[PDB]
């Protein structure tokens, strides 16, 4: 049974990480403030995939295979305040300065200083695994820690461990120096991550305002959407059962990534019903599947249907009221999708529902409209770089002017890859 | 098939090396008889990996109350002198395995 | 404006409360994670009956106390409800009650009693006008039954003038196992009978069936059963949150102190996947709608309360129904109708039926008989005997339940 | 979100360039409120391709009778000054799209 380690970097990363781990504890029946279970009981499911056991069953504990890194200490302090004795205190690493929204600080400056400690915690977590099946890196790329040190650590991870799958889950800024940091991070995510799942803050914002009626959505609201999707994607790895289709990170990325140069993914979730009504109001399978494949449901500001699908996985979990109907529906979708490069259409099923929906679905797709999201970013970068807006910020920090041109070109090489895949 | 008393529990279960599954049971319990033939199969297929023990709560009333047993049959998994997991009630030979596989 | 405190006890009790409080927050427009309402504007209705306020333009705090002898449910509520609850009112110990009434009543539950009573003292004092305490608990285990019985008794000894409503979840018959549950239930019933002012029953067997047959879930989760309870509870309390006190409500439902057990029903019972009023009323009164495994129409009604919620002809069909009910003849009867503008977040319009009905006896006699199956052979006797109870004491309590059944049997002429 | 009167219908709907969807509705209509949040999503996803308008039949009783409206909600698709298609009653956000896709 495969083990996964989740590394979270920076504000967004760690706040999402905290929400993810709380949800996963609740799914497995593990006390989210203490890592304990009721007297005599073991957690549900394949808990050892994401947790390790400490000591005897009496005073012992179930410990997230988690490492949290930041430069600014506020967010990790908050985790300590809200999460009791859940985490290994040695795995929550912070310093003192923030990176001040500067990618170069995280990659070359203060970031290089934190790396030996972070890498040493990775060593320890890795070795205490029966069989390590992947590492998930949770981060935003608009700031300077998640982007810079996220870039630094993925690179580092791949050099030292090589064969271990590394998936980035990366939050993108919504239309400051954010376009610069995004582009710089993208290079590493293109060259070194085995795959990168984007979470477009612009889309998340809209969904929270639109589908949920939140006039002024907060990051907590946006994190709910991400957490559901993360819980749902990881459910294949965290449960077993008579009907449960077990799927490793390895198997998943293999099916989602047809070439190393096309490894950027997007995702959609259903139901996007407001938490306000969550268990009282349910969608039937029809409306649910319909919604899953709707342009208004993707965690990306773009329209997958106007582009082409390179690959697709539908990850279902929970109650299955009518399997002939769901199969008929998915078969119909499979014949309706705009296609490229030969496609894959994978279907996963997990018996165990999440904690908020009786049944839910995550759609992961490798689709060419990701080019639109990426294009939006590059247009903003170019708008600032054409006039060298905050350029000295990065120049005085170790990057050279010509080398950032290389990274703007590197990202362009990735945007052209997906445009070529479409036509 | 390992039978236990209250006197033998300490050595047989708690001081034991390796994992051990204890079936708290009685003759007047319908569901307990249901799994008696099931428990024999596991005693074969988990050789070395597990030892399977039985404690009849009528003739040994002292042990179950110490472990917060709510009824019978109750399967308790011990590793050292510690309860790893708990299964209450009669079950399939397959659900029992998935329970043993994970812990 | 009368105040109500909710004291939830044990696993079931606290899981239900957690969902009760989230819902009630939403109904009042209070954020269930912070306790705050949209800036400037106030919460809807008679909020102070269930919440109390902290600052100014400030936070609303539930009149809630949660107790368990095991930490994990109360820890789940803490993880998932932000700064809503008063930290001093969430009380837990470590080892549980091991499904044993006696630990809850004589052992470890006796040790948490003072802290709990202290928090009650504080919530009772800060009330301008205390209208009632509600106790949510399952009575199949050791904590909700044993500690639940201990707290009820303590509360009536010290406060006495305060009405106590027990909302008791009864255990469904186990077929996979032989369990201590019948003993615990009968032991708790004695207290519910002698000390509580009323007891509203929720039969797990009926709730499962309602989830399986009416909600269409192949195999219902505990979470499905709790949602059934939550919406009934949201409905019962709606009359107090938008006004009538718990005391006025129990006065009309209870004609003699020896006949204070209640059943409830809900409409619409449509799957989570809009009905005419006449058919809603018709459904609300059907045998297959009650949250107990019995048929109310085949017994007699001592008293009835219908509490309609949401969006004339409504008065005509309720009148028609009144005249079709088999009535207890010498006991005084009542048929109370209530209307509340604000709807449940679940349904644009809905109804709860609360009823004092003699068919409760078939539910109770099912419990008594499962007990006798165990006690005939002193099945788990030493569990209880080696924890402070005597053999004679078990018999006394068994006889007390038999007397409860007999009461309702007599009420049915 | 475009609100209409009887006076503004001519210019806003009939003299309009490009396709337009009109929602004849009322406050006392259950099903009309049901699709109010749905219509907002289409106002986003069909930018340039469609404009979405609303006419409240109580405060503007003059227009609906001209188009043979049988009840509410009624969605009318206009292109020039002409009714392209008609949807009566509240519907899924998905059936609405398939309706918009084909016309
Ligand atoms: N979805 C979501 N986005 C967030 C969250 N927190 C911050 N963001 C977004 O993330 C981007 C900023 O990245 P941060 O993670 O906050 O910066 P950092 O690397 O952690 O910290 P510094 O380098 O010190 O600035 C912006 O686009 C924010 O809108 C969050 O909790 N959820
Ligand atoms: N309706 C409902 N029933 C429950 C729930 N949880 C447990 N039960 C039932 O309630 C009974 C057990 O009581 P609990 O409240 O769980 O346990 P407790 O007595 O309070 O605490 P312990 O004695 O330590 O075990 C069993 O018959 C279960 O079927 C719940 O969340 N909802």
């Amino acid at each position: 049974v495969n083990n996964t380690i989740v590394v979270s970097i920076g504000q967004a990363g760690n706040q999402i990480a905290a929400s993810f781990w709380k949800t996963v504890c609740l799914e497995h029946g593990i006390d989210p403030l203490t890592g304990q279970t009721a007297p005599g009981v073991a957690p549900r499911g394949n808990w050892s995939s994401f947790f390790s056991k400490l000591g005897e069953s009496s005073s012992g504990s179930y410990v997230p295979r988690a490492i949290m890194v930041d430069l600014e200490p506020s967010v990790i302090d908050n985790v300590k305040a809200t999460s009791g004795s859940l985490f290994n205190p040695a795995n929550l690493i912070s310093r003192t300065e923030g990176a001040g929204g500067n990618f170069a600080v995280g990659y070359l400056g203060a970031g290089r200083e934190v790396l030996p400690e972070v890498m040493s915690r990775l060593d320890y977590e890795i070795d205490k695994c029966d069989n390590v099946g992947g590492i998930i890196v949770l981060h935003a790329i608009g700031g300077g820690t998640g982007s810079g040190f996220g870039a630094l650590l993925i690179e580092s991870l791949k050099e030292k461990y090589g064969e271990i799958p590394v998936l980035s889950c990366a939050v993108l800024p919504s239309p400051v120096t954010e376009p610069y940091n995004t582009v710089f991070a993208l290079n590493t995510l293109r060259r070194s991550a085995d795959a990168c799942l984007i979470f477009d803050n612009e889309a998340l914002f809209d969904l929270a305002h639109r589908k949920w009626n939140i006039e002024s959505p907060t990051v907590d609201d946006l994190n709910l959407l991400i957490t559901e999707a993360l819980a749902g994607i990881t459910a294949s790895m965290r449960f077993s059962g008579f009907l449960t289709v077990e799927i490793s990170l390895r198997e998943l990325l293999t099916n989602l990534v047809p070439q190393p140069s096309l490894h950027f993914l997007m995702c959609a979730f259903a139901p996007l019903t407001p938490p306000d009504r969550s268990k009282f109001e349910e969608l039937g399978i029809e409306e649910m599947i319909k919604s899953l494949f709707d342009n208004g449901s993707v965690f990306a500001a773009c329209s997958p249907m106007e582009g082409r699908f390179l690959s697709t996985a539908v990850l279902y979990r929970g109650i299955m009221e009518d399997k002939p109907l769901a199969d008929a529906a998915l078969a119909a979708m499979r014949e309706k999708l705009p296609l490229t490069i030969p496609t894959a259409f994978k279907i996963g099923y997990v018996e165990q529902p999440g904690i908020s929906h009786r049944k839910s679905m995550v759609l992961l797709a490798n689709n060419t409209e990701i080019a639109r999201v990426l294009d939006r970013i590059c247009h903003n970068f170019d708008k600032l770089w054409q006039r060298k807006a905050f350029a000295n910020w990065y120049l005085n920090e170790g990057m050279s002017e010509e080398q950032i041109n290389v990274l703007r070109a590197s990202a362009q090489e990735l945007v052209q890859s997906y445009q070529v895949a479409e036509e | 098939i390992i039978h236990l008393t209250d006197d033998s529990f300490d050595t047989d279960v708690l001081k034991a090396d390796g994992a051990i599954l204890v079936d708290f049971w009685a003759e007047w319990c319908g569901p307990c008889k249901m799994i008696a033939p099931i428990l024999d199969e596991i005693a074969d297929e988990y050789q070395g990996k597990l030892t399977v023990a039985k404690l009849n709560i009528d003739q040994n009333p002292g042990t179950a109350p110490k472990y917060g047993i709510r009824g019978i049959p109750t399967l308790l998994l011990f590793k050292n002198g510690e309860v790893a997991a708990t299964k209450v009630g009669a079950l399939s030979k397959g659900q029992l395995k998935e329970f043993l596989d994970a812990n």
